[PDB]
């Protein structure tokens, strides 16, 4: 006797999910919309590239630590990526002055050149040769920062700075100098002659004094004595003001910044590869149209949601 | 249960009569339930919301409160994403199954109406026939198009014969 | 399909019979939809927590860190707020359209449990009685009194003549 | 034969939805739980008003830059509105120390009222009457802040300031002053006499001591000189201590003041529209049940949440 | 409506026969139940993502605006999770309270499926017998092998009598 | 006539439970999944006791305040306990230097002990039984903070103090002092001597040169003069160099503190109830598996997640 009936597809797919009132249920398809791979590799940013600082700090980079003397022009970058713990950092021991504010400026730059604003043949009056320290060899004699010069004493004099740089350029000017704490009075009078000294900074905006604290400290890269950098952005048409009697550490270089956009600094032992992405993580790019993801928070990017799971598996056919 | 059997879609129909038995797909449920699953999935993918942003670990050793407060918000909306994923996948699921379930009955219900008493409902998703359906008149059942007054007589006969 | 001529309601009945023929709407259950689908929409405004908050700019230009926090914040809850609200939206439409469906399926049931083989099952919403069904007759059915017994042996009669 | 139907209802209704399945469906009925208006104006929140400064800055107006005399009282406000760039700010240039903190103190604010608390009167041996510049003008002609006094050296002398005030209001006192920084050695003999000065600032919980800053600065509004202002809120039953021996600018109105709740500035260009909100935005207020909201996110008062949508369409009737 | 004397189970039976009437569970549908329940209310419980977080204070007076910005991100959760557990167990409700209707009526369905004409839908839940049903026949058609041939005839004479 | 019907369960249950269209719905079984209550008491959390502080602050606590004599000697914990407002702070008026953040150090601490590194006895060139004040009393009598030393001139000289102090523990030193704030001249020679004063403190990151602030204050507990604290982490194998010749609060008494995680400042008025637990509150501790509370929002711990509810009632059963 004839028959017709109704039924459903099967097959031999072990694809599993769960419901609310069930658990293990398998199903004929299914799609998971948790993204769970990468590529392994740090990659351009929507076309442009990160700065990759190796083994040197934002700060040793940026005033030119000598173990970093690597000055290529990178003129724009997406973000900063940083190892954990670069080896290349102050290399005279010391600060510098709103360090993380600086990185997270610096983090995402559209144009970045480094410009001569003031020549060390321009202090006539001073030594300039002079100021360099074991703590910052270049080629195993000692050196020191390259983008700034640490001034000493002349015959056996140091008169009075006054000198002022005006920013005839069209971008934004990041400049740096700072200020070196001795560590008693005769070294004081050895490298500056006058024995109570000061530094002074003026803009528009800024209005800074800076003394040295000539006191008892620790060694730190061979050294009792620190150095504390402080940085502004001199605008278009303004100028800054220096004066100083002794312990100045002054701009030679200096750098034109045009700014557009943030980011921050990644933290990863990566190298380039030579890639782009939308999606960067420390450990490595995600490509993906899914909208949850889990493998890694610190994301740079317009990424998936980030979350604890395994597994987001939708059905999409029937029980089997 | 299921049908292996059947390899061109998702609800169908198995014919037994006399020329042999088969499968075929109901085409046009089949490809509702496509379109509507496909639906669901993109939909769940494409409300997302994406925006750029830039995580990382900017604040100093003085600065711990602050980076707690950015801690304490970061796990939250990870607690927050995760839940609602994990549940929401949970529930959708529940839903994707059911409508497949509805589909299927619905298939048999539009079946049924066609025959009416010309066969009998066995109980298991099959349709016991009253009267002789060669491979014209399973095609026919399947097309919509079976013609009820054609075996009307022969099923009448065949049915209070018992 | 749907009626334009039932204005009464959401859910009713068409009626051809001799005194002729027009629409009335199921109070009863048009009155529970609305109900329902009223309590859904006051649910989902109602469970709504609002609290005071002040949103401005308070941040200087070496805070930025801190402002990157709020922002990421913000967009946080943006993308949180509008993925909910997106997904709920769509996942409370199908909802109501299948409450709406197996309303009209409860009403189709309940008429077919009450007429039987009184009448044919057309299998387009509608019933085709094997007998006379006046006004009072068609109201019975609409309020679940419709008499069975009344019928049976007129429809008995005036089947087998075809 | 007789034939009875069941059937549901239709409309001419083009009203449209999605479904999680579905797309583009015409209904019945519907309904939008997204709020898109607002009604275009500033508003008091919850019955009290705003304090709406208009071409002023919270610092301008606070120490009374000559250019917003204007100081018609509000006693009481719920938030402040600041323009995105007033032009009466500080007219002499320089800062206002932890700016950003009293902007949000004085964000709303339950009772507001100035007072004379030192009188310029009482300043016998310095000059009251010399500290004016050309950088504040009053109509073409050289003015100052309103609320504070530039003291003067007098005769040639300026003796060593010791001064208190004793709160005896029942309330706060929101109190400022400041320090000038000089330009030279001579300008500094010139307006104060003695050349190396300070100002000292007690209370119960306050202990400052300011120094100029004797350096050479960019010229703003005219000047190269600059004003560094400081405040504090003095209890009830405590009182406040000054010293100086120069460059000391002087308290002479202060504001009673009684703080309540917490608010925060809004920046917007629109004026006051005479109507009353729960909620504020910057292009207008919002009077709204609906748990959702596209119009703006920074929102003062209690709100719907903010999304990213055009439209939510709840369906309410049946497919059409 | 529901049965106060039905106590060993979720879903079944009254029958009212000669030898006295009873109620009688079923089982297997029961077990259903209560599993897909349990299973409902442990997944809302299991898929919470806890993490260890310590919420204070620790902001001082000059630091109102960080202290702002920490109350927007905790009134900002709270809003979230209240609106997400208010509104889930609204619609897992709803959803629960649709499960056991179904159960029911697929209960209903299987039991109508083996009756046919043998019997009479009152249209109350409850099937009137055209024939004699002894506590081994009630005891059939629970465990589904009710047998419809065995009763057609003294149905079938009983029903063309009215 | 023979009957079968299909039928369901029912019982005398009032529980009743919401639906999205339906309310006030009785069912036969329910379940809330909101957890309401508490154990009314402060407890371990994860089997460790808090530090429960009692009238003392963090501060007066740290420094020994010595109202503050009380101390049953914990040598770790997992959160800190404080009052509203503890009665005992700092004793003698003054601050301590970002105070918050070494709060947020101290929340939770896995080794602390108090450790002698300079001891009293050391000072044969100053006096150490003379630094004692009535706004710190033991007993009613004259007192001081216990961890440190407030040294005064000794015959009528102060000389200069350099001396230094070598961590050779194998764990970091958390180690205090601070600056005396004197009301004038008379005053200063009367305790010093020395009229210009300074302190230098030196590690091998710190720098830090402090001056007191002669002046005019109000009083407070008694006293016009101020002390300002200061601290820092001294690394195992680094030394501390200080140098003052004036207004030295000394080092007598440091912690060794090993770290390792992260907590809070619970404020609390409860008691400790000899109990353990997963998640505290500052009115007692949650012991649940559900995944919302309405407890209390201040919690430390694995919490259930906080809601503005008081019933989530999930339907277990039928409609009765
Ligand atoms: C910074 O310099 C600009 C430009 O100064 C002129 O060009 C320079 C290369 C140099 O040779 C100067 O001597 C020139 O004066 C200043 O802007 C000018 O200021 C002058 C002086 O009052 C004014 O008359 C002009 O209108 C400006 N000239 C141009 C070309 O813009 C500017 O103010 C200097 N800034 C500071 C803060 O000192
Ligand atoms: C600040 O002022 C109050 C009030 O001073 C009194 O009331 C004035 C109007 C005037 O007549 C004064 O001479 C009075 O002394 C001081 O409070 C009084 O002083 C102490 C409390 O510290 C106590 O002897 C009195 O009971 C107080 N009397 C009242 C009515 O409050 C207060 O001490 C002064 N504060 C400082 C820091 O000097
Ligand atoms: C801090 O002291 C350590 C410990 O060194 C020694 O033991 C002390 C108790 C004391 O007797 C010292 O004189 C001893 O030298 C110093 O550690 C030494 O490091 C230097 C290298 O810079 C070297 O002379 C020793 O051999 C080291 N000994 C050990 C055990 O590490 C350390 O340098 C001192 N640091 C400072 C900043 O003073
Ligand atoms: C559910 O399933 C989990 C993973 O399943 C694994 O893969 C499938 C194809 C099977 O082969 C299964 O046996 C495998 O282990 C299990 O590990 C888990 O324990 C299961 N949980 C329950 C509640 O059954
Ligand atoms: C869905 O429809 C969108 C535009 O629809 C327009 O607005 C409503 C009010 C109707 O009246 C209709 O006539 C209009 O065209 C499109 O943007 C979108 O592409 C459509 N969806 C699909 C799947 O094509
Ligand atoms: C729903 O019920 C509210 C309060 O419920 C009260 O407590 C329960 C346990 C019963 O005893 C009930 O009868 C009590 O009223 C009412 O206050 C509320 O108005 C009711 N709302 C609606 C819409 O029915
Ligand atoms: C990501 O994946 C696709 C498909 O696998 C691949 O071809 C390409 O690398 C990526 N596409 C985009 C649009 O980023
Ligand atoms: C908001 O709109 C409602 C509803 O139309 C209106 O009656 C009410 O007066 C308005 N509220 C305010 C504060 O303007
Ligand atoms: C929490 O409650 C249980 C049982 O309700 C009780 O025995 C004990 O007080 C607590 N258990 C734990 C693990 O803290």
């Amino acid at each position: 006797s004839d028959q017709i009936c109704i039924g459903y597809h099967a097959n031999n797919s072990t694809e599993q999910v769960d419901t609310i009132m069930e658990k293990n249920v398998t199903v004929t398809h299914a799609q998971d919309i948790l993204e769970k791979t990468h590529n392994g590799k740090l990659c351009d940013l929507n076309g442009v590239k990160p700065l990759i600082l190796k083994d040197c700090s934002v700060a040793g980079w940026l005033l030119g630590n000598p173990m970093c003397d690597e000055f290529i022009r990178v003129p724009e970058w997406s973000y900063i990526v940083e190892r954990a713990n670069p080896a290349n950092d102050l290399c005279y021991p010391g600060n510098l002055n709103d360090y993380e504010e600086l990185k997270h400026l610096l983090s995402r730059i559209n144009h970045f050149e480094k410009i001569l604003i003031i020549p060390k043949s321009s202090w006539t009056n001073h030594e300039t040769s002079l100021g360099v320290s074991a703590a910052c060899p270049y080629q195993g004699t000692p050196s020191f920062f390259r983008n700034v010069v640490w001034l000493i004493k002349k015959n056996d004099a140091y008169p009075t700075i006054k000198i002022s740089y005006n920013n005839t350029n069209q971008e934004d000017l990041l400049i740096l100098w700072g200020v070196h704490h001795s560590n008693n009075a005769a070294e004081q009078t050895n490298l500056y002659k006058n024995p109570t000294t000061y530094i002074s900074v003026g803009t528009s905006t800024l209005n800074q004094r800076l003394v040295p604290k000539i006191a008892t400290r620790s060694q730190v890269n061979g050294q009792r004595g620190r150095m504390d950098f402080f940085w502004t952005i001199l605008k278009p048409n303004d100028a800054i003001h220096f004066e100083s009697n002794g312990n100045f550490i002054a701009p030679e270089y200096a750098y034109k910044i045009v700014k557009k956009g943030d980011s921050t600094i990644m933290k990863s032992e990566m190298e380039y590869g030579h890639c782009n992405t939308k999606c960067q993580t420390p450990i490595g790019a995600i490509n993906s149209s899914m909208p949850f993801h889990n493998i890694h928070p610190l994301t740079i990017g317009e990424c998936p949601k980030y979350v604890k799971s395994n597994k987001l598996v939708l059905a999409t056919g029937l029980r089997n | 249960g299921g049908w292996q059997g059947m390899v061109d879609g998702w609800y169908g129909y198995h014919h037994s009569n006399e020329q042999g038995s088969g499968y075929a797909a109901d085409k046009e449920s089949t490809q509702k339930a496509i379109d509507g699953v496909t639906n669901k999935v993109n939909s769940i993918i494409d409300k997302m919301n994406t925006q750029f942003e830039a995580v990382g670990r900017e604040f100093n050793n003085l600065e711990r409160r602050i980076e707690n407060l950015n801690k304490k918000m970061e796990d939250g909306f990870l607690d927050v994403w995760t839940y609602n994923a994990e549940l929401l996948v949970l529930m959708e699921n529940e839903r994707t199954l059911d409508f497949h379930d509805s589909n299927v009955k619905n298939l048999y219900d539009k079946v049924r109406l066609q025959l009416r008493d010309n066969a009998k409902e066995l109980g298991n998703g099959c349709f016991e026939f009253y009267h002789k359906c060669d491979n014209k008149c399973m095609e026919s059942v399947r097309n919509g198009t079976y013609d009820y007054p054609q075996y009307s007589e022969e099923a009448r006969l065949k049915r209070e014969e018992i």
